């Protein structure tokens, strides 16, 4: 996203330093852990990509998938936080295992102590767990107020370890569902 | 806590078309066996060739790629060693423990164009021979073109190259059970049942010609198209047919492509799945006691 | 040398993190579902961090009734004895035909 | 060039069933019906026999 | 024990459909204690229709006077826990709001994971609920 | 370059050898590739039972409609819209959404990897 | 032509209004206006495929050739009256639209390891 290029054949120039005075200055003012603020706009620089944005949308909008404890503890390895308690103990008399909630799976990225409120999408994050969601997608991409900027203003030490786990877990979650464009999507009828 | 007990039932069994059931087990026993039977079981294939003279139309590197994909037979496939496990013999010859030789030699001197075949490869060991119809064509020689080479075949794992895998199509399905709500079948008329029968892609739901009832015939060919459920969903009878897959009772449709037998494929798979899970617990036994 | 490595976590009591070398998804999916069948395993999962390398990572968080080291042989032998029962069932069925 | 010996995706050997395909295409059979007599049920191993150019009969003249 | 128990009746559904792969905002109201329910529940795994009878409870624990807390995430069967109901949920309270104009205008905002539930009524019945509390949702259709 | 067992496999035995991103469709604005993939699939798969009444022209300015492809693909066992239920390669469980499949026609260009390293 | 008796001329075919590299593309009107212009004179000119049948008399640099060329499954009307099967370069592939672990992000393609070793796309 800072490079503004795709993978359709674009090349990348590579410059290698040799002196120590050109090596210490690279990881102090030039490296990615230092220029995390896009000073042209005044907001975050590394937002969500293409697959992660769609996965973070579908997890919080679908709301009708109840994954059990078998496919939940596998997705708790890519995230550095522990598992929340199950919000559903028994959804049906034909169901015995406690199934989790889709919006409860997105709480494995926010740290304990994170406070975030967006009024246009009615999402409230209280003590590292989001609790509400009603028809919103503006708090995920590069907008005015989003959780990436509020995480960069919170601690600014492990944001690159948060967006990384927000991709390597959301990709494994989207692989379990599958996104495909069929002929009925062009038919729209 | 403890182990399970899987139950099988073989429907039909011939060469390279073995079909058997697999009941009372989860999907990670029918998938972790397919992933071994399709890529892990070793056979023999032509690896290194040595072309002496080539005067045909095709190049000398197009024939070395085609000759390695010939489905050679392999009866002593697990009893032989690899090329790296055998430090002796220095390659290049019939070692009779890690390699085998082949001798191709042909020349067209007549007027008509003769083509060489897979039944022309003569080996020194008559236990590793290409299977055989007409046969696999390689080149076509004109009046005055000759071909002579020398091939070396060795045992290899099918994870490295796609020529050692003896399984073309080995898959499995869930074999679902379908149920028909008989209390809501009499709501729809005859034409609605006809339009519901003709909406299925495969022959799953039939019709009794004496009472006009929807009778289930051959339920193993549904293939999860989800066209019968969505047809009754946009009609005057929602939830008429509820289809849910079973967690067990799978069926296997394996293919062995003529290299090894279909019975020896799933035996050499479970004889190697018993040794892949063997070096893990003995290397982690000294940290326990 | 040292194909299986034992790493014990400190922040969680009765917790381990097993890792092996030169393997694939054929073992991380057949050990996880065997550990999920047991009643003393509260956490079981495999993870491939880099597919260019060949190393799976299995994390086991058990209860206080048993060690996380003794809950691995009981999941390995439960497949090593199930494969023998599958072979003894297939060898008679192939001999019937 | 010539017909490949194995399918590019499945792995079923189809290098030998090329002369008997042109021998059944010499009759009044359809291209969709000449593959059912060679026991090909999937459309992976049928696009090799249905769509393949025979360049060696043009390359053997010289 | 039970902090609040009532018998409601389904008034209206907000999507008002079937197999919509979403959640339905089932609006309900009491008849003996003057309450109002706004619980979100999917109709696919738990079928509900317009007009029925179902009891609802709300307890801070499920140990049945054996433990004052929930405990771990995966709770095993121990000492005959309360399993007489059919629809058991879990969630945390986050907002207590009031309103003017009428006497029964004290609402109650709770979130069972990702869903929501509004409990509007008189302040005398919901006076036993604190802020940031871990509650349960015991339900059974009869 | 993923191995063969890791791809999502189908019930019949076919394996997808090229998997493209579905996000490139509403931005490049290229429809008719899903129509080419549905017209090349109905003429390669065998009819159970009529190998003469099928349309396989795909003329540029005389294109057949969607109601002619979705009724020709239905007469052979596959779905109408071309998608089919696929499984998983790593885990083995079923997927909640079907995946469209079809034998398209891809070309390889001149610009390789070794001709650009410097 | 059959319904109105007012016409005095007629076209031979509507597909015969484009070039030889554009009138063989299937569904040429369904595509975008800047997406068949990006392929009729930008992708077919640098696509490997058939070559000269006599490689013993023609000696020029960068003469690449595919091992197993394949005609497409469809048969357009501009490729039937021409009686030529050389203007179609490349092989067929059963594609599938799927989010595959994020490895095909930003207009990328993930491929098969067990298909490039059997003869597909070898040149
Ligand atoms: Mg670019
Ligand atoms: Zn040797
Ligand atoms: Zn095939």
């Amino acid at each position: 996203l800072p490079f503004r290029g795709d993978f359709d054949g674009d090349c990348l120039h590579g410059y290698v330093p040799q002196s120590i005075q050109a090596k210490v200055e690279l990881d102090e003012l030039v490296a990615l852990d230092k220029q995390l603020i896009n000073r042209q706009n005044g907001r975050n620089l590394l937002s969500l990509g293409q697959d992660s944005l769609t996965a973070a949308y579908l997890v919080n909008v679908e709301k009708n998938c109840y994954l059990n404890r078998a496919q939940m503890q596998q997705l708790q390895m890519y995230c550095p936080f522990q598992l929340p308690p199950p919000a559903i103990i028994k959804a049906s008399p034909s169901s015995t295992e406690p199934q989790w909630t889709g919006m409860q799976l997105f709480g494995m990225l926010f740290p304990p102590g994170f406070d975030y409120t967006y009024p246009l999408n009615n999402v409230v994050v209280s003590n590292g767990e989001l609790l509400s969601f009603s028809e919103g997608s503006a708090w995920l991409r590069d907008g005015e107020g989003n959780f990436i900027e509020r995480l960069l203003k919170h601690d600014k030490g492990k944001v690159l370890d948060i967006i990384y786990s927000a991709q390597e877990m959301l990709s494994q979650w989207l692989l379990m569902r599958g996104l495909s464009v069929s002929l009925a999507d062009l038919y729209l009828s | 806590t403890y182990q399970r007990f899987p139950k099988i039932k073989i429907r039909e069994l011939k060469d390279d078309y073995a079909k058997f059931e697999l009941r009372e087990t989860d999907v990670s026993m029918a998938n972790a066996l397919r992933r071994v039977m399709i890529s892990e079981v070793p056979t023999v294939a032509i690896d290194l060739v040595e072309i002496e003279v080539n005067s045909s139309v095709l190049n000398d590197e197009f024939i070395a790629h085609r000759l390695g994909l010939i489905p050679l037979t392999s009866e002593r496939a697990m009893s032989m060693r690899f090329s790296r496990d055998c430090d002796a013999c220095d390659g290049d010859g019939q070692c009779e423990f890690c390699s085998v030789e082949f001798r191709l030699s042909s020349k067209c001197v007549t007027d008509q164009t003769l083509d060489v075949t897979s039944r022309d490869l003569y080996s020194a060991d008559p236990t590793v021979t290409p299977v055989d119809h007409k046969g696999i064509i390689i080149v076509k020689l004109r009046r005055g073109q000759e071909l002579k080479l020398r091939a070396i075949a060795r045992k290899g794992i099918g994870k490295d190259h796609a020529k050692w895998s003896p399984a073309a199509t080995v898959t499995f399905m869930y074999e679902p059970d379908i149920i028909i709500n008989e209390d809501m079948m009499d709501t729809l008329s005859d034409e609605e049942k006809i339009d519901l029968i003709e909406s299925s892609p495969t022959k799953v739901f039939g019709m009794d010609p004496v009472t006009r009832q929807v009778v289930v015939v051959d339920p193993e060919a549904y293939t999860y198209d989800e066209e019968v459920i969505k047809k009754a969903e946009a009609m005057g009878k929602p939830g008429l047919i509820e289809i849910s897959p079973k967690d067990d009772s799978f069926i296997f449709t394996v293919e062995s492509t003529g290299a090894v037998k279909a019975s020896q494929l799933v035996l050499n798979a479970i004889d190697l799945l018993k040794q892949k899970l063997d070096a893990v617990r003995l290397s982690d036994d000294t940290v326990e006691a | 040398t040292k194909k299986v490595s034992y790493d014990r976590d400190t922040k969680i009591i009765n917790a381990a993190s097993f890792t092996v070398e030169r393997e694939d998804h054929t073992i991380g999916n057949i050990v996880r579902m065997q550990l999920h069948r047991d009643e003393n395993v509260l956490f079981a999962g495999y993870q491939l961090p880099h597919p260019l390398k060949y190393k799976i990572i299995v994390r086991i968080h058990t209860t206080s009734q048993s060690s996380p080291m003794q809950a691995y042989n009981q999941a390995i032998n439960d497949l090593d004895k199930e494969l023998d029962y599958l072979k003894n069932q297939f060898e008679a069925e192939v001999a019937k035909f | 060039m010539i017909i490949p010996v194995r399918c590019f995706t499945c792995g079923k050997v189809i290098g030998n069933k090329w002369d008997q395909y042109l021998d059944l295409l010499q009759l009044d059979y359809t291209e969709g019906d000449a593959l059912d007599a060679l026991q090909l049920v999937r459309y992976c191993c049928r696009r090799m026999l249905m769509t393949h150019v025979d360049l060696i009969e043009k390359l053997l003249n010289y | 024990i039970i902090m609040f128990e009532d018998i409601f009746v389904v008034d209206k559904l907000d999507p008002d459909g079937k197999k919509f792969d979403k959640v339905t905002r089932v609006e309900a109201r009491s008849h003996n204690l003057e309450m109002f329910m706004h619980l979100d529940v999917n109709t696919e795994v738990y079928p509900l229709a317009v007009g029925d009878k179902f009891t609802l409870a709300m307890a801070p624990t499920l140990n049945l006077d054996g433990t004052p807390d929930t405990g771990y995430f995966t709770p095993g069967a121990k000492k005959t826990l309360a399993d007489k109901y059919e629809y058991i949920m879990h969630g945390k309270l986050y907002k207590i709001s009031e309103r003017d104009g009428k006497t029964p205008k004290a609402e109650l905002y709770v979130s069972f994971g990702g869903l929501l539930m509004l409990l509007q009524g008189d302040p005398a019945h919901i006076s036993h609920f604190e802020l940031d509390q871990r509650l349960f949702l015991l339900m059974r259709k009869l | 370059l993923e191995e063969q067992q890791n791809f999502p496999f189908t019930i019949q035995g076919i394996v997808p050898d090229i998997v493209i991103n579905p996000h490139a469709f509403p931005s490049r604005q290229t429809p008719g590739q899903l129509l080419e993939a549905a017209l090349s699939k109905g003429i390669a798969c065998p009819i159970q039972k009529a190998y003469t009444k099928l349309t396989r022209h795909a003329t540029p300015f005389s294109t057949p409609g969607v109601t002619e492809i979705t009724e020709q693909l239905h007469r052979a066992g596959f779905s109408r819209w071309g998608n089919e239920r696929v499984y998983n390669g790593r885990s083995g469980e079923m997927m909640r959404s079907m995946i469209f499949m079809g034998p398209t026609f891809y070309q390889r260009l001149v610009h390789m990897s070794e001709d650009k390293v410097k | 032509l059959k319904e109105p008796k007012i016409y005095t001329h007629c076209e031979l075919d509507l597909s015969f209004l484009l070039g030889v590299s554009c009138a063989v593309v299937p569904f040429a009107n369904h595509d975008h206006g800047r997406r068949v212009l990006y392929q009729s004179q930008k992708h077919c000119q640098q696509a490997i495929g058939f070559s000269s049948t006599n490689p013993n008399i023609r000696c020029d640099t960068l003469s690449q050739q595919l091992f197993y060329p394949q005609k497409p499954l469809f048969k357009t009307l501009a490729s039937e009256c021409l009686k030529k099967e050389v203007l179609f370069n490349g092989q067929n592939a059963i594609v599938a639209v799927n989010v595959h672990l994020g490895y095909n992000q930003e207009d990328s393609i993930v491929m098969n390891k067990a298909s490039l070793e059997r003869g597909m796309f070898r040149s």
